[PDB]
RNA sequence: AUCUGCGCAUGGCUCAUUAAAUCAGACGUAAUCUGCCGCAAAAAUCUUGCGGCCGCAAAAUUGGAUAACUUGGCGAAACGCCAAGCUAAUACAUGAACCAACCGGGUGUUCUCCACGUGAGACGCCCAGCGAAUGAAUGACAGUAAAACCAAUGCCUUGCAGUAACACCCAGCAGUGUUGACUCAAUUCAUUCCGUGCGAAAGCCGGCUUGUU
């Protein structure tokens, strides 16, 4: 069944030698993904969107810093128009 | 009620496939101006650079060319040459002679060469044998022909 | 800050095809308003009496639904006396203006 | 695909004997020309004199103990080319590459906070995917959101450490610039005029410290200062000013002499 | 095999180049595609660098767009009606770039009647333009204002099939999309269709 | 040993061919392809396990092969070969909802208002990733001054000074790519992509402190 271990069932073949000693041979069990191993695949998709996120982060401080210097642009060239018209209506004022 | 589409010009409609722009629909009900002549036409025309000025009949003529600097993608690049009219026989095309003299050493003494170009000439212009033109050179246009006419002199 | 002394009040969202004046009146009922104005951005600008009546509207008023939307309430640092002195300015320069052009 | 390069065929600035061997250390591609790099085998071997031969180099190299802009190389064959800081923790080398008067490459030392800044040339400015404005330089990089008023051919000081740009140096009149290729390779002066010619090499013409006027093409120029004497990189022991070659020869002399 | 070289080619001259190498796999060429118009059928093609074309053999659909009303349908192809190289490839049905052809205009009639609420068919699955929401009537109005359609383009609409020119390559990209007719180029190819029929 | 990955298109040799050829200096490729290597970027994707399509949960515990090997071999041999039994991969195939954004286009005989429709606002559902195809639109401007009127629309107040744009939730979250030149970069909209694209290799190894971040 699932949540059970598997390196208990595994198959072990045994290897007898003249002297020496019994030697019980077991293969590395493929696919077997510990807790360690769940721990590196999250991470990646954790480190994914954390960039994703920070790329968004730069594009909107970019966004920003573009939108600024059209705001001090605009408002300084209207305060000059501003002061124009402002002379062109105290002329204006009794004739 | 329903649309006045433009009427075909026999006088250009005359290669058994219909002759038009790829830049540009002509077909557009409400054109944005961006693309329109003087006589209200749709019409693509771009700016070559190096200073050379876009010819009046190339913004506001009829023609269809391909291959002209100025209404197609042909773009000048490398080299710009200039040269004498040889020959007009060619379709939209001409040859150029490039007179000049040779030095040669041992005898401390020039001598006169030619070298002959197949150059393609727009509609734009009208150029007779012996008359002077301003060439730049493009992407191969044909097994000889490597440079347009951007100038008549 | 500029806002807490203030009697201005901005209250939105305030949606002007979809809500009449004395609609937006029956909100800000209990309260006398010297003025209403209603913007195109879907908010309005009101100016209390008092700036003791226009601090203890924002709370009460802040987060409550008005027609179907939740509604943000805050203290606006324009003020109505401003507002006059700069029409009164203005008049005068508008009939400068009218009568320059029959000039 | 050519893999050799021979001795002979081999740039003249790697000072490589023509008699020692046959081949010279190719250089993979990378973040400078093949024509205009340094390999980090050479760095090492015929410049610092570290490693006695190719096997002790190589030792060096693959262990990661040479950093080329605040990161490990393993490659022998890695281009580490201009403007280059190559440090060497073990012994706190710290030197950064530049060109001498006489357009050989030279090891300028650094310290702290200078190491960390490297200058880098725009050649290239294009839109990415996503409306994103890039800026490629003379390395290689690619700055994914440079200054809004960059353009190609002006400068920008990039932080090795953080990697992010911290000033941009513009391209215009009087800026103090480094010659990068040709003839006046390694002159520093600054830019009088910039002759135009569309379609054609612009030709930009400097004048040293010394006053002596020198031109060349526009693209071999590298703006490193604003003025003559505010720049914003240390530069090799003569400071771009090109010696007559009389002059260094009398003094070459008295010199030799002395020391006797 | 095929080459694409000059150097079978005669000079300029008249003279006859002498060849001194063999030839090249990067001037090579490859034989045609000759699309037919029938049910799918395409084959890759390994080019240069490791991408792959994608030579159609047939093709029975495609998308053709209504290019003054900015927008594109994929419709069925019924005929090829005319070929500006020889008469051939009409008569084999060769789908080649630039070619016109007759397609299923039933797509362009539904977005017609959708978009501006008009329906051709009526005046001589089906959308129906009197169940519309007086919000979306307000819209017909707002888009009529502006739009009128030629009577060619609205005559061939209501007979149920519509010619167009093919502006897609089959034999490389492996699809036959297209355009619309309209305006001088229309009657420039429908005077074509009318000598053939005397 | 054998799968797997990479190299073997380099180096070495010879000078037979070869005169709009080759080659040299000087230029192009805006007419293109480019593994290795440098600096970057990546929000498409309904998966899994449990109970009865649904319910409930979630460090996704994916599936077939097939070598080496073994067995029986064939052949005079052959950098020749069958057939059957094993067994893996970073080989091959498959496949990851939520977390997890911004932003747009099309709609509903959908509700809520407001006026008696260029109304407004919810809500529904259909699509909105990179790359590719076709079609439209951007990819600027740069050779003139004043009033009227009408319709709508912002304000001012209850007639136009004054006024970036924009009917909330973003009151500046691009009004601005590049070149000598572009039908180019990039963006948006319409429809399409059928293997002939797109994993977080469903990968490996270390440290520590030994961690369903
Ligand atoms: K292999
Ligand atoms: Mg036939
Ligand atoms: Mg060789
Ligand atoms: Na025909």
């Amino acid at each position: 069944s699932r949540t059970e271990d598997v390196r208990k069932y595994v198959v072990r073949r045994r290897v007898v030698k003249s002297g020496k000693k019994d030697r019980l041979k077991a293969p590395k069990i493929q696919r077997l993904i510990t807790p360690r191993v769940k721990a590196r695949r999250a991470k990646k998709a954790k480190d994914a969107i954390a960039k994703v996120r920070a790329s968004a982060a730069e594009r909107r401080e970019y966004l920003r810093l573009i939108a600024s210097n059209r705001r001090a642009l605009r408002q300084r060239d209207h305060s000059k128009k501003h002061t124009r018209k402002v002379h062109a209506q105290r002329a204006e004022v009794a004739a | 009620q329903y649309y006045h589409a433009h009427a075909v010009d026999a006088t250009i409609q005359h290669e058994k496939a219909y002759q038009r722009q790829t830049a540009v629909n002509e077909n557009m009900h409400r054109p944005s101006r961006k693309h329109v002549n003087k006589s209200g036409h749709i019409r693509y025309s771009k700016k070559i650079g190096l200073g050379f000025k876009t010819p009046a009949k190339a913004l506001n003529g009829k023609y269809i060319d391909r291959k002209c600097p100025f209404t197609s993608n042909v773009v000048i690049r490398g080299r710009i040459l200039r040269g004498v009219v040889h020959s007009t026989k060619m379709h939209r095309t001409i040859i150029i002679r490039r007179n000049y003299l040779h030095f040669i050493k041992k005898y401390q003494r020039y001598q006169k060469r030619h070298k002959s170009l197949a150059v393609h000439c727009s509609p734009a212009f009208d150029p007779k044998q012996g008359d002077e033109v301003v060439i730049g050179q493009c992407r191969p246009l044909s097994k000889t022909i490597r440079y347009n006419v951007l100038e008549v002199v | 800050d500029a806002h807490e002394n203030s009697s201005c009040v901005f209250v939105s969202p305030i949606f002007r095809p979809s809500t009449t004046k004395a609609q937006v009146m029956e909100l800000f009922a209990g309260v006398k308003v010297q003025r209403l104005r209603m913007y195109r951005q879907n908010f309005a600008y009101a100016y209390l009496d008092s700036p003791a009546a226009a601090k203890k509207f924002v709370e009460e008023k802040n987060g409550t639904e008005f027609r179907g939307h939740t509604l943000r309430v805050a203290l606006s640092a324009r003020s109505l006396e401003k507002l006059r002195a700069r029409q009164e300015a203005a008049n005068v320069v508008i009939a400068a203006h009218r009568h320059y052009k029959t000039h | 695909a050519k893999k050799h390069l021979k001795r002979l065929y081999a740039p003249k600035d790697w000072m490589l004997s023509k008699l020692t061997g046959v081949f010279a250390p190719r250089p993979r591609p990378g973040p400078h020309k093949l024509r205009e790099c340094l390999p980090l085998l050479v760095i090492i071997r015929n410049r610092l004199k570290y490693a006695l031969n190719a096997r002790e180099g190589e030792m060096i190299l693959r262990q990661g103990l040479v950093h080329v802009d605040n990161h490990p190389r393993r490659d022998g064959k890695y281009p580490a080319g201009f403007m280059d800081v190559v440090e060497i923790p073990k012994t706190g080398d710290r030197f950064r590459l530049m060109y001498d008067v006489k357009g050989r490459f030279a090891l300028v030392n650094l310290s702290e906070a200078e190491a960390q800044i490297k200058l880098m040339k725009v050649v290239n400015l294009y839109t990415a995917t996503g409306r994103v404005p890039v800026a490629v330089t003379h390395d290689g990089h690619r700055i994914r959101y440079p200054d809004p008023h960059t353009s190609i051919g002006d400068t920008i000081v990039y932080n090795v450490k953080e990697k992010k740009c911290v000033d941009l140096i513009k391209n215009r009149q009087g800026k103090a610039v480094i010659v990068t290729g040709g003839a006046n390779r390694g002159r520093i002066g600054e830019i009088v005029k910039v002759e135009c010619h569309p379609g054609a090499f612009n030709i930009a013409h400097l004048k040293d410290a010394s006053g002596a006027e020198f031109a060349t093409r526009a693209a071999n120029i590298f703006v490193i200062g604003k003025d003559l004497n505010n720049l914003q990189v240390t530069v090799p022991k003569q400071q771009g000013l090109r010696m007559n070659v009389i002059q260094e020869r009398e003094e070459r002399l008295i010199a030799a002499e002395a020391r006797k | 095999g095929i080459v694409r070289s000059r150097l079978h080619k005669r000079k300029i001259t008249g003279g006859k180049t002498k060849i001194h190498r063999k030839r090249m796999k990067a001037e090579l060429g490859r034989l045609p595609a000759n699309t037919r118009l029938g049910a799918r059928r395409v084959s890759p093609v390994r080019a240069r660098g490791g991408n792959f074309k994608i030579r159609a053999l047939r093709l029975d659909t495609g998308n053709f767009a209504w290019a003054s009303e900015a927008i594109a349908h994929r419709v069925r192809l019924l005929d090829v009606v005319y070929n500006a190289t020889s008469n051939e490839l009409v008569r084999t049905k060769t789908l080649v770039k630039n070619c016109i052809v007759a397609v299923d205009a039933a797509p362009f009639k539904r977005w017609y009647a959708k978009h501006y609420g008009i329906d051709l068919d009526a005046d001589k699955d089906k959308y129906d333009v009197n169940k519309a929401s007086p919000k979306l009537q307000r819209e017909w109005t707002r888009r009529r204002r502006n739009h009128r359609v030629e009577k060619a383009i609205a005559d061939q609409l209501r007979e149920g099939r519509v010619l167009a020119r093919i502006t897609s390559r089959p034999g490389q990209s492996g699809r036959a999309d297209g355009i619309l007719l309209e305006g001088a180029e229309l009657q420039f190819y429908l005077k074509r269709l009318e000598k053939k029929k005397k």
